[PDB]
């Protein structure tokens, strides 16, 4: 019975554990394909900043 | 004591849920507005129907039931529906935005934002329980609600409920009336997932509802209506045994120990007749025999595959209505004469019988006829691994040119996941392999 | 589920103002904004493009560089039932300057177009995402709308942005320096939009004079883009999917989001879905048989038997199956709308994200090489603070394009 409760416990255990590690995983790789993109809009925007210095020269 | 509590997810499980409980209110004369004249105790009682319904002080019968999108639309038309008084407010769980046809969606992005109130609801339902048995839980493969948001409830209800019991009833795709052309991703991807938290899954092939009700009840083209009348029969049939009582009445768990012989295989095969519709089943009566062997026709089957090229490990018979054990053993020993019923060499070849004799209803103003006896077959076949063999070969087609990927990618997946769910699916598809060939 | 409109430039401005003629009809409103019509079907998705005096006001944004588009739209017919806040308009002009409107004249006016935007979107009980309709070839709605879409894509990075943009056609040459203001604006939305349906004007002059039999204005040319447009959207706005779970279907792949329209009749089911696939009936020019079909999209309108669609629509498919890849499954959907358009029984609009339009960027990029060889015209734009590199990078993203629906175009499932 002993093991009977132990396997239930480590099956919750298990269960808990890999879901944790899957909703932080996926919440860093979308955190990071979200910063890529409005990192290259800034570089538009630098860009932009850049063409019209270039332009009052 | 003995509660089930039902989950209904995405538009097709909210959609099937409510044609069923429409149908169990008829069965156990439950008005719209949740009363029950012949139940005489009020408050409570432990009869066979009230494993479903709960009862208020007020008399009425409230289902134990839980329906779930992550847009409105669809709960928003139960909530202004006939059966509106029937359920509380608080167990129409809706959203603002839905999962776009995108498991990533349904799993992360937006369920994780409505998991923690979706859990909490069905607490309350579960403190009301005596004896909590386990959890019906409806859903489509192909949505991004009914399969991502599905795979996170399972994995988040097999934590908080231990190895309770809990089953599907699993929508399989039909590209006919499919707006998704990435349900099969979606499809792996979750079958993947609650493959370990699921007890038993039935498969329902939108195809093979939508053939039987063009061939049987002669509509042109079937509507969600149509079919979800059909599949709210076949549950009703797999439920009956827990909501009546009877001397013949063979509990579902018990049919349960005989359907999955390993956990992995634990997909049965069902096959409901009969359907038929008014203008034929005027002076026409089927018998036992008759619709006992209507059972074996694969046309009348909930998932498209061919079980005379496969093996079987169990057979149950549902019968329903008015049916003796004479007659369904005499329609068995024709049956075991004329097809051809393969086991695998390792389980007895027994067909394990049951019989519920209150008469199965019909939602009025439907294309069903009400008949006086019915019969759903439930038999694990090496057969269904089919449907996983057509689904897996669609997926590997999209995959290999990365197809669609970029949305899952977009929302935090990894292709790793999809490697991995994929490689479950043959794993599977190879388990169903071992257990048909013959012992050394 | 709100949908929030742009309009820019003088094309954008003159199809937009026609879109909303369409299906403002289609949902009872009159040119003062009252509903009078007969069918409850009309106000049920009517939330989608119009705001709530017992009155409905577009949810439109119209601008420009010049005031002399925009003024002939508050005189003309519905020009009143839109909103006068969302006005928005300068005076210096483009002049068909692809710079002027991404970096000088337009970024100055490019804020004060946020904050209309802002305004609509904080009233959205649950905003789906942006439309834009804009030309390619002049300077206001190519430059300053690819500008805007980068903009609005900061503040709004899960909002899906749609653009009806409309090709350069020498049959239709309003300048010389089209190609250049098609190739850089290309560059842009390959980048920042979800989806993108080409209205080629070769395409519609072609429809004009061929078919039509119009020895053709912009106002003829106008009026099929408003048909186009109007069974586009019929989805969206008549019960019976938003807009990214049909993005999710109709883009396999990010960069190639550009789409053929179609429409059909310019009557039965089987006549209706032929011509509906036939090359004289698409508004980009482009033969769809000199491609291959990645995703597909078809709707129909009119009391027509469901089952005969389901029928012809597959039997299309089968009989064509060389022009769809094997590699999707199922990647035609269709559907069917009781409300038919105006003036006609029955019609059929379709959208396909073919290989095939790689013709109309080979097209594109040979009018811009042929001037790009020789620096034609290239001081009213580095003059503007521009370099060569700029114009370099987007010839090079747009013939990148064109070898990606060929790669996929070869693409076997075997
Ligand atoms: N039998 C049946 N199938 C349905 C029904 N509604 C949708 N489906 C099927 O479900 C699949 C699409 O998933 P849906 O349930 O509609 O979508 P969802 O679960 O709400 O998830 P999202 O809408 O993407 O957020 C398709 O295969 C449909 O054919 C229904 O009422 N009955
Ligand atoms: C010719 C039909 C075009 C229409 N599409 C449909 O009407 C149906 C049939 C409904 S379902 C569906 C899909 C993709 N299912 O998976 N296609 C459509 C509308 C649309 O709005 C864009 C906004 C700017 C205006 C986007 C789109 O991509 O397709
Ligand atoms: N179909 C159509 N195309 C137009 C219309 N007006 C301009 N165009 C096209 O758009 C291009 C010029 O861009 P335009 O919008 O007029 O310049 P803008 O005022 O700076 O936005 C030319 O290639 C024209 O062929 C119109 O009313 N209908
Ligand atoms: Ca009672
Ligand atoms: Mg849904
Ligand atoms: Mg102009």
């Amino acid at each position: 019975i002993q093991k009977a409760i132990e396997e239930n416990n480590n099956f919750i255990k298990m269960a808990k554990e890999k879901l944790a590690q899957k909703m932080e995983s996926n919440k860093e790789n979308r955190e990071a394909h979200l910063a890529a993109m409005l990192e290259r809009l800034q570089e538009k925007d630098k860009h932009a900043e850049e063409v019209r210095k270039n332009k009052e020269l | 004591m003995r509660e089930c509590i039902s989950i209904h997810v995405g538009q097709a499980g909210v959609q099937i849920g409510n044609a069923c409980w429409e149908l169990y209110c008829l069965e156990h004369g439950i008005q719209p507005d949740g009363q029950m004249p012949s139940d005489k105790t009020i408050g409570g009682g432990d009869d066979s129907f009230n494993t479903f319904f709960s009862e208020t002080g007020a008399g009425k019968h409230v289902p134990r039931a839980v329906f779930v999108d992550l847009e409105p639309t669809v709960i928003d038309e139960v909530r202004t529906g006939t059966y509106r008084q029937l359920f509380h407010p608080e167990q129409l769980i809706t959203g603002k935005e839905d999962a776009a046809n995108n498991y990533a969606r349904g799993h992360y992005t937006i369920g994780k934002e409505i998991i923690d109130l979706v859990l909490d609801r069905i607490r309350k339902l579960a403190d009301q329980c005596t004896g909590l048995q386990g959890f019906l839980v409806f859903h489509s493969f192909g949505g991004g609600t009914g399969s991502g948001f599905t795979s996170l409830l399972m994995e988040r209800l097999s934590v908080d409920y231990g190895k309770k019991s809990k089953l599907e009833f699993s929508i399989y795709p039909a590209p006919q009336v499919s707006t998704a052309v990435v349900e099969p991703y979606n499809s792996i991807l979750t079958t993947h997932t609650t493959l370990e938290h699921s007890d038993c899954a039935f498969m329902v092939d939108n195809e093979a509802i939508y053939d039987i009700c063009r061939r049987n009840l002669d509509i042109e083209r079937p509507t969600y209506t149509n079919l979800n009348r059909l599949i709210s029969q076949i549950v009703s049939s797999i439920t009956a045994s827990l909501r009546f009582d009877g001397a013949l009445n063979v509990d579902l768990t018990e049919f349960q120990t005989n359907l999955v012989p390993y956990p992995r295989i634990h997909f049965p095969l069902a096959t409901y007749a009969p359907v038929i519709s008014a203008e034929k089943a005027y002076h026409e009566q089927l018998s036992v025999a008759e619709i006992t062997n209507a059972c074996f026709e694969p046309a009348n089957q909930m998932v498209k595959c061919d079980p005379r090229h496969g093996k079987y490990m169990a057979c149950c018979l549902l019968y329903r209505g008015d049916v003796v054990p004479k007659d369904v053993n005499a329609a068995i020993a024709t049956i075991k004469t004329k097809r051809s019923i393969q086991f695998v060499d390792w389980c007895p070849t027994g067909f394990k019988v049951g019989i519920n004799y209150q008469p199965p209803t019909v939602v009025p103003g439907g294309d069903l006829a009400k008949v006086q006896r019915a019969v759903c077959m439930l038999s694990n076949t090496t057969a269904i691994a089919e449907a996983w063999a057509r689904l897996d070969h669609k997926f590997d087609l999209m995959y290999a040119k990365r197809a669609f990927v970029h949305w899952y990618v977009g929302e935090g997946m990894e292709e790793g996941e999809f490697s991995e769910a994929r490689e479950d699916m043959a794993a599977l598809e190879k388990d169903y392999e071992e257990v048909g060939v013959d012992s050394v | 589920r709100e949908i929030v409109h742009i309009q820019a430039g003088q094309c954008g401005n003159q199809i937009g103002a026609k879109f909303w003629e369409v299906i403002s009809d289609e949902h009872g409103i009159d040119p003062t904004g009252s509903y009078h019509g007969d069918s409850d079907l009309q106000l049920e998705r009517i939330n989608v493009y119009y705001n709530e005096g017992n009155k409905y006001v577009p949810r439109a944004i119209l601008v420009d560089l010049e005031p002399g588009t925009m003024d002939s739209v508050r005189s003309g017919p519905f020009g009143q039932i839109f909103r006068p806040d969302n006005f928005v308009f300068g005076q210096s002009g483009a002049g068909n300057n692809w710079a002027k409107g991404h970096y000088t004249e337009g970024a100055e006016l490019v804020d004060s177009v946020l904050d209309v935007v802002r305004k609509e979107s904080e009233s959205c009980d649950c905003l789906q995402g942006f439309q834009l309709t804009h030309s390619l070839g002049g300077g206001t709605g190519s430059g300053m709308g690819t500008l805007l879409i980068s903009k609005i894509r900061e503040e709004y990075p899960d909002r899906i942005m749609n653009t009806f943009s409309v090709m350069p056609s020498p049959k239709v040459s309003d300048t010389v320096v089209e190609p250049y203001n098609a190739t850089l604006s290309v560059h842009q939305l390959v980048e920042n939009t979800d989806e993108t349906y080409c209205i080629d004007n070769e395409a519609l002059y072609d429809i004009c004079f061929r078919t039509l039999k119009l020895t053709p204005t912009y106002g003829d040319l106008n009026h099929l883009v408003s048909a186009t447009m109007s069974g586009v959207t019929t989805c969206l706005r008549f019960p019976g999917a938003d807009l990214r779970k049909l993005a999710v279907n109709m883009v396999p792949f990010p960069r190639l989001h550009f789409f053929m329209p179609g429409f059909a009749p310019l009557l039965t089911v089987p006549e209706l879905t032929q011509q509906m696939f036939d090359s004289k009936n698409m508004m980009a020019a482009c033969d769809p048989r000199h491609g291959r079909y990645l995703t597909v999209a078809a709707i129909f309108r009119g009391r027509m038997s469901m089952k005969e669609v389901d029928e012809q629509m597959l039997n299309v498919q089968n009989k064509n199956s060389s022009y769809f890849v094997e590699w999707i499954p199922n990647n035609v959907k269709t559907a069917v709308c009781d409300i038919p358009p105006r003036g006609l029984k029955m019609s059929a609009t379709f959208i396909g994200n073919s290989t095939a339009i790689q013709e109309l960027f080979k097209r594109i990029s040979e009018q811009f090489t042929a001037m790009f060889r020789r620096k034609a015209f290239l001081h009213w734009y580095t003059g503007e603070g521009m370099d060569e590199m700029e114009f370099t990078e987007a010839e090079s993203n747009m013939n990148d394009l064109v070898s990606e629906y060929q790669q996929y175009q070869d693409a076997t499932a075997d």
